[PDB]
């Protein structure tokens, strides 16, 4: 069941396409995902996974 | 790795290490350079199913890293 709630808070039962990621959110070219890792910081923190 | 492994090759060799990356950008640049550029390139429709797979594998590369 964490594992479910993990899918149900990620994929949120729909494609939204216009909303903020709780993390961002993509366009749809390929350099761009890469682009999109290199804006990612190093080291994050755990509130991430939702964990305190 | 199992010592008393003679060391006539570790002497002469090149030795290399494929354990999965540390951070999360990490693993998921590596995921981002496993299955791509004919995976993401065949889609015939930019719009839902481009989003499931940026779903699927930011779910990934986050329960992989949960254990941390």
């Amino acid at each position: 069941e964490l594992f479910i709630t993990y899918g149900e808070t990620y994929l949120k039962d729909g494609i939204f396409g216009n909303d903020y990621f709780f993390p961002q959110n993509p366009s749809a070219e390929l350099i761009k995902y890469q682009e999109y890792i290199a804006k990612v910081p190093t080291v994050d923190n755990p509130e991430v996974f939702g964990l305190h | 790795q199992h010592p008393k492994f003679p060391l006539g090759l570790l002497q002469k060799t090149l030795k290399v290490t494929n354990e999965p990356p540390k951070g999360l950008k990490a693993g998921l640049y590596k995921t981002f350079t496993t299955i791509i550029t004919q995976e993401f390139i065949d889609k015939v429709d930019h719009s839902n199913w481009r989003s499931l797979i940026f779903t699927i594998c930011f779910l990934h590369s986050i329960v992989i890293e949960r254990k941390k």
